[PDB]
């Protein structure tokens, strides 16, 4: 399922990984916090 | 800028107060330096009678340069200059 | 980067010097064969994945590479050196159609020895696997183009050597 | 050693090839084995001969501009065919 | 040039050239041989370009070489026709490449701090290149002429 | 050719996942301890 | 990273050795431990604090290292080397859970010694506070896990001296 | 950074010690100066863009460094160079109203020196540009603030050399 | 250099202090086990030259490391690599006995890694023949001897890394 | 060092290959040329001493470098600065007849960029020195030698700049 | 190194001058001071050892710094801070008797700031030791000679702070 | 080479080369041909002549390949002729440049230290370098056969 490509700027080359390559390592745990909806004010965050 | 990176990643990166990206990239488009053949580490400082050498784990600025075998160093000559012996070859035995 | 034409246009602009009749030679001996150049990376181009095949197929696999213990056993690291001889090949066709081999040193060979010395990866290998890809080059690119490319990948490979 | 060959033959080496030689050389024989090289070199023999003593012969471009240096260089670059109007204003005054 | 602002622009997607990106890699062939006789021609009369470019400018804009004016005195005025001659070299080298390129990192980038600082009246400036586009184009035909004009009319843009 | 170094590394790839591994970068990335839930795993994994 | 049941893996991959009796028996020795790793280390997490204070009060303070003049002299660098313990417990507690010392090397003792001889942050000192938690934690888990604890502390303290 | 205050108060905690004559002697030997570093700071600042210029026109400019080949030759270059300068005056004028060099070490000279041999930047043709900017610095602030303005100009000027 | 007893009169010398019974302590800890360290170190100067032969053929040689483009390839670097391995046996076998690391810093690690850099050395090539050095050494030195010769070995490959 | 029949067997050593139809070609380009390269080397010594004189009396002297306050001013200086243009014509002529410049790099620009800047040498005035004695040399060698002669000048220059 | 006469030779020099009315103002303002500079070393020369022990004592000892942890204890380290003091006071007596600080910047300063951030030598309690010295050598040279010893004390403090 | 070794010497007095050095330059070039052909019978029959320098080398001193040899077995065995094919690989390089400079920084120095290392036998060694002149010398017309066996006999003189 496709290479994974990082694009670069005119200064810098682009490079790709092999898609298997990168699933083979520890999987790259992320922090994300929401998107704050609408339906009054702010977000309310909507987590825990 | 792998190995150079892979410092910058390490958690003692801002242990090292020379910067070293501009450093690099303007290494890599000119002439050797001039700096003994191992490290910039390598030669001591030129005083009178320490044996001073800067230290590594100390407050790190390693820089290494690829330097050949049949590289030769140039060295300015601590007395007239038409004595270098690299030019003349029996200038130390003209004068003082 | 720099090509033919920006290399002397950078080596006169240090000096100041408008273009003189020794410049103008050099630049007319870029022009006179560029359009071998681009007719020579669009056969590369279409043949990439193929040159690819060949040049493992002579220089790589049926060996102890592939076999355990080797470096590019296992699919993930098969995969990374077919990628990177594919790197190897298209940027040696820019060098060609720049007629400079400037970028192979910016954007390839610059800490690549070391990057393959801290990986393991073997170096005398992966020449052969450049110098096979310019054999099968040569064969398809045709008397007009076949020393032109081929330096490229030579610069390549004593790069790493 | 690096520092050993500055006190006696008084320079810094000029290279790897002479550098790994007494690399080389301690290896086998330890600290006295390098010190009868530097010694017993050929380059002593020519140099020192037999009743001067050591002195300092050759210096790096880094150290010889801590000696000086500080306090810059105090005199403008000067270039054959510039056109640059120092001391101009200077020459009009002791003509007015 | 036409090349560089090419072949690294198709590599910041990690491909190769395109069909159509090797066809900019054609005009540009065939329009540099022109391209490099332009340059030519331009090199061989620069002494009177410049200094035909020097009067109309002087006449234009009297101040600079007066009392209180950057250019005022002889060699103030010589310094500033070397700087005349060495934008004209920036030309010639702009069009024969096809692109501009290397002339913006010799000529352009910094210039306005440079300037500033040595106080010369930048828009000035861009007069004298006028008066070089209006001398170097009367030494060339129309078609080549209006192919060197764009390159003047760049310097003449970018000093703003 | 090459003018300027930076230096090698000792780089240590993963080849596979394991288990082991996925819970005990997981608890890294999250500089924490198991939790009190996240032991158990450990025993099943351990247990069979 | 490896643990104990990786390292068996990663160990024989090299070889290409599929697992055979002497593997098998390796990974034996190790599952038939982990229980017992799993309650050690609900004790040391619930008394983290508790075993980097009464550490902390044997082999630290009341001294003149946290007087003037002292590394742990300031609130600042109090606080710091604090942290420093509760990254060792942390750490310990990891590598004994694996049952396997390589995360203390990777991502603990890898240039601390010279970041420590950089900083001026006494080094003998710092393992008299890892022997310290050690000693404390010993007590605290119980002759199932005393010994298996207590190596992990013993490699992070040979690792600096 | 320190200043001259913060530098004693530092000496002075280090030691555990409450402040005695000897420090507060030497607080009031800056105090007793400020008004004055303030005023100078004024007289540099809003003449700087002067200073760089008639700084340039007597130490870098009308010469081979602003020539094909010279360190300062294209817009860009020049652009640099006299950022530097900016750089230097704005610092030394930092320096002097704190009354201590730390910021100089911190903030400019650390690494500066290796950075200049890399790139090629001439490292005597600064120092002139430097002790240039320090004689129109000493005209413009007068006898009160001179010499006091002068020494963080030439602690730039050793620190390069 | 420092051993276990000067590194602890060291450590009371900066204080002032006389013995106490802590330093003591330490001193039989050391003292106690100073037999063992000096059999375990005739054993390995008596058997140096095939341990070396014997942790190459494991971890160095058959490679691309001995074929040309490797480091080990020519007579010259061939000598100058088991050269290198001789002086770490060595150096390993005094830090062992002295029972203090400090040497293997001062006379070994110091620059090494960038010297080594500088060269091309390859630094996970060398960390390989150190331990498997370690793994024949502890072998030949039994039970008493193994864990101590041990450290010595793994703190050489942690400073490479 | 290294001259074109020595890169060619380093270049093909580091890969290991037999040298090849491609190998083999390159040294015929430079054997094809060999004849005319020693012919050019007897005029350019055996005219040493007319090629300084006149490059300097186009380039360096009748200004202001040989002025007070230029940097060859004394007979000191000037000695020097002659000196030093007879290395660069030597060590061309042996470029030349390696036709490779790696002599050019190992033995004279390695550190000289440097070396000039912490003298105060003017690098822009000593680049017009070494095209001024190139200009002389093109003129003496004839047709068969110019262009060969003359890139190791322009390799010289750019290295400096 | 150069003296208040050679100082203003080589100003001259550079510009091809023979002295002029303005030159020989200064080294007659030299000239006759030349008598007292010579008294004032013999004075200072002959106490040398007095000094150092009457600077020491109102500046070094009785202190933290000849206790363990001071940078002076230990019989090596005091016996090296002395013998730096006679350098201080050695050369100053050269300085003054030249009446040109020059020689303190090429033989003592450079570098030495750095030297001593190395080391750990403590720069502000060198500095009084520096001032302590020069308030004893005021007393014993007299009004004669006072003020021109002095200062060369002044220069070697502020070259370090 | 000739050109390596002598050019050295001109630098090395900062001067360019002599009538002298630039003679030798030209009788070397001139023998070119003949040393490539001399070069290329010896490559072309590589694996007979190491083969049999084998076969000569174990009559000679048999031993080495018994219970107690350093090249008993058949992978012991691979590797004592490969290093003959090594061997003979420098000694083709040496002929095509007229002296030692590559065959020694290659294979000659440090090869005491990695032998006496390795406990290969190495004055048998020797005896099986001298084994491939024979061979290689038979292959060769008397001319060409003196020219090569010089640098055959160089390598039986450094190893000893
Ligand atoms: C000719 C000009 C010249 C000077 C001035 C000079 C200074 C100098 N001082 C040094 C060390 C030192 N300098 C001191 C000085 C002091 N300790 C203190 O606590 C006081 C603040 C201060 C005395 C007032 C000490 C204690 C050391 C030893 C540091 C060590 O143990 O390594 C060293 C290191 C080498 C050695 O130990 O001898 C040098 C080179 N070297 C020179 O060539
Ligand atoms: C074998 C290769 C090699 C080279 C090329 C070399 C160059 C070199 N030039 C030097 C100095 C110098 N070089 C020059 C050169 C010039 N002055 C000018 O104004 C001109 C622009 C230029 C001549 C065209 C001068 C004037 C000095 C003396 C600087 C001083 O007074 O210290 C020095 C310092 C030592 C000495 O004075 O001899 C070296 C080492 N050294 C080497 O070993
Ligand atoms: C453990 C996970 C894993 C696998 C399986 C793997 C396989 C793998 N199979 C290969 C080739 C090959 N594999 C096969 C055949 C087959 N393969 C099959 O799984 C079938 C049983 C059979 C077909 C019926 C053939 C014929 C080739 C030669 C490649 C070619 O077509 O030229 C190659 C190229 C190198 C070589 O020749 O060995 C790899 C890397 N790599 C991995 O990391
Ligand atoms: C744009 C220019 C560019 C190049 C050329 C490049 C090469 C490159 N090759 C890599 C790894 C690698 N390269 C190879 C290559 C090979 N394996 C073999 O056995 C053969 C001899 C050879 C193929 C012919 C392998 C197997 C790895 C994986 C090493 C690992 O497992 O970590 C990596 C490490 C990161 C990664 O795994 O992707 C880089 C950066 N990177 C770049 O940015
Ligand atoms: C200058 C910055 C700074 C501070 C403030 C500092 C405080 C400090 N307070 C301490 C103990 C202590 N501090 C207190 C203080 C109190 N007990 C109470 O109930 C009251 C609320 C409070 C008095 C107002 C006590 C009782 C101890 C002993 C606690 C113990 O030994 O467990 C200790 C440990 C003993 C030692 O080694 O010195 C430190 C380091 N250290 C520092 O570096
Ligand atoms: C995740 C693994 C990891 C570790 C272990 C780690 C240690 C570490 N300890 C540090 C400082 C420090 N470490 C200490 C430690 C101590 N002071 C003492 O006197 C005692 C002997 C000792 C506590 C027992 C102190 C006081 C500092 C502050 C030094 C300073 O003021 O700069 C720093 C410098 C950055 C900072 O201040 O946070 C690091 C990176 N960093 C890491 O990433
Ligand atoms: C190739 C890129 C490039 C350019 C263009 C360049 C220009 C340049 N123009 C300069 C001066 C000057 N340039 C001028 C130019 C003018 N005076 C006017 O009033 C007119 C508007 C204008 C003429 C059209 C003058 C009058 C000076 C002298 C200013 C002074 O000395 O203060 C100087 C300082 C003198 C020197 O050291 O050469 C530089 C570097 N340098 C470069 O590297
Ligand atoms: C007393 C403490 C001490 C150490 C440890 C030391 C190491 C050291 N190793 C060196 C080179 C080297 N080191 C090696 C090592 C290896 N090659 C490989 O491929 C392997 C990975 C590895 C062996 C396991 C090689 C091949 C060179 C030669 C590099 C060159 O050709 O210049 C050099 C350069 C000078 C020389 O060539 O002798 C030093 C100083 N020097 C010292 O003074
Ligand atoms: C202060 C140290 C110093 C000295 C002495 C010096 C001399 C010097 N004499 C020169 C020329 C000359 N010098 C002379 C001198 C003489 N002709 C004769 O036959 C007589 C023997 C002699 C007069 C007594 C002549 C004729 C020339 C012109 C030579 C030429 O142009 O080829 C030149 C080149 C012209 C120039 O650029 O200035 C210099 C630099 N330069 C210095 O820096
Ligand atoms: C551990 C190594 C070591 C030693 C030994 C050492 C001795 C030492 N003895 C001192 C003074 C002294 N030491 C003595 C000792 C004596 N008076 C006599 O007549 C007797 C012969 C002798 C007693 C047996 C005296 C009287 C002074 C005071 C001298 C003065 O103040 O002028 C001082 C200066 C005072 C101070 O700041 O501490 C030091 C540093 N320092 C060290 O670092
Ligand atoms: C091109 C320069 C060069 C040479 C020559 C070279 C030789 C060399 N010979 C080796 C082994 C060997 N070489 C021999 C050779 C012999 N046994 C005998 O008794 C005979 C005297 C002799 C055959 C004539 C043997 C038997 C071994 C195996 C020794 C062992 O494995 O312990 C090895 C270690 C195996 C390997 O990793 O390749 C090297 C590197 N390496 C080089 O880089």
């Amino acid at each position: 399922p496709a290479d994974i490509v990082r694009p670069s700027s005119e200064d810098r080359p682009g490079l790709t990984l092999p898609y298997i390559y990168k699933l083979s390592a520890d999987s790259l745990t992320t922090f994300k916090m929401t998107a704050i909806y609408g339906a009054d004010g702010r977000p309310k965050v909507n987590l825990s | 800028n792998w190995g150079a990176a892979y410092d910058l990643y390490n958690y003692a990166a801002p242990r090292r107060k020379v910067p070293q990206f501009i450093t690099l990239f303007a290494d890599y488009t000119q002439p050797l330096p001039n700096q003994h053949p191992y490290g910039a580490g390598n030669d001591p400082l030129e005083i009178q009678f320490g044996a001073i050498f800067k230290n590594s784990t100390i407050n790190p600025a390693e820089r290494a340069a690829p330097i050949g075998k049949d590289v030769k160093r140039i060295l300015i000559r601590n007395g007239s200059p038409t004595s270098n012996e690299r030019g003349n070859p029996t200038g130390m035995s003209e004068g003082a | 980067m720099q090509d033919a034409i920006t290399a002397v246009i950078n080596n006169y602009d240090v000096q100041g010097k408008y273009l003189d009749g020794a410049a103008l030679d050099k630049l007319k001996a870029y022009f006179t064969t560029g359009a071998v150049r681009v007719r020579a990376a669009a056969v590369i181009s279409s043949n990439a994945t193929t040159i690819i095949k060949e040049a493992a197929a002579k220089a790589l696999i049926y060996s102890d590479l592939t076999r355990p213990g080797g470096n590019m056993y296992t699919t993930r690291r098969y995969a990374a050196c077919i990628r990177d001889m594919d790197y190897f090949l298209r940027y040696a066709t820019y060098a060609m159609l720049a007629g400079d081999p400037s970028i192979l040193d910016e954007r390839v060979l610059n800490g690549l020895k070391e990057t393959y010395n801290s990986l393991g990866v073997p170096i005398a290998a992966t020449v052969g696997g450049i110098q096979a890809m310019k054999e099968v080059v040569g064969g398809l690119v045709g008397p007009d183009a076949a020393k032109e490319a081929s330096i490229y990948f030579d610069y390549l490979s004593s790069g790493l050597s | 050693i690096e520092y050993i060959h500055r006190r006696l033959l008084g320079r810094p080496t000029y290279d790897r090839v002479e550098n790994n030689r007494y690399f080389d050389i301690a290896s086998k024989k330890g600290f006295y084995g390098v010190v009868d090289a530097m010694l017993n070199s050929n380059e002593y023999q020519e140099v020192f001969g037999e009743d001067v003593l050591p002195y300092e012969r050759y210096l790096t471009p880094a150290g010889l501009s801590l000696r000086k240096g500080r306090f810059g260089s105090s005199d403008v670059l000067t270039t054959p065919g510039g056109i640059t109007p120092r001391g101009d204003a200077a020459r009009m005054m002791d003509k007015i | 040039s036409v090349l560089t602002k090419a072949i690294v622009n198709a590599d910041a997607e990690a491909r190769y050239l395109s069909p159509g990106e090797l066809d900019r890699i054609k005009s540009f062939v065939a329009s540099g041989e022109r391209r490099l006789r332009i340059a030519q021609t331009l090199t061989e009369a620069r002494e009177r370009i410049v200094k035909q470019a020097g009067d109309q400018l002087f006449q234009i804009r009297p101040d600079v070489v007066s009392p209180g004016g950057n250019a005022y005195g002889e060699k103030m005025t010589a310094l500033c026709l070397r700087d005349l001659d060495y934008y004209l070299r920036l030309v010639t080298y702009g069009i024969v490449a096809g692109d501009v390129t290397p002339i913006e990192e010799i000529g352009i980038i910094g210039v306005k701090e440079m300037y500033n600082s040595l106080q010369t009246p930048i828009p000035a400036v861009a007069e004298g290149v006028r008066a070089m586009k209006n001398v170097a184009t009367s030494l060339l035909s129309g078609d080549d002429a209006a192919e060197a004009g764009f390159y003047f009319d760049y310097l003449v843009g970018a000093m703003q | 050719s090459i003018r300027g170094t930076s230096g090698s590394t000792v780089a240590r790839p993963r080849l596979f996942r394991t288990v082991m591994t996925e819970t005990i970068n997981g608890i890294n990335a999250e500089d924490r301890y198991p939790n009190s839930g996240e032991v158990s795993q450990l025993d099943q994994f351990f247990g069979d």
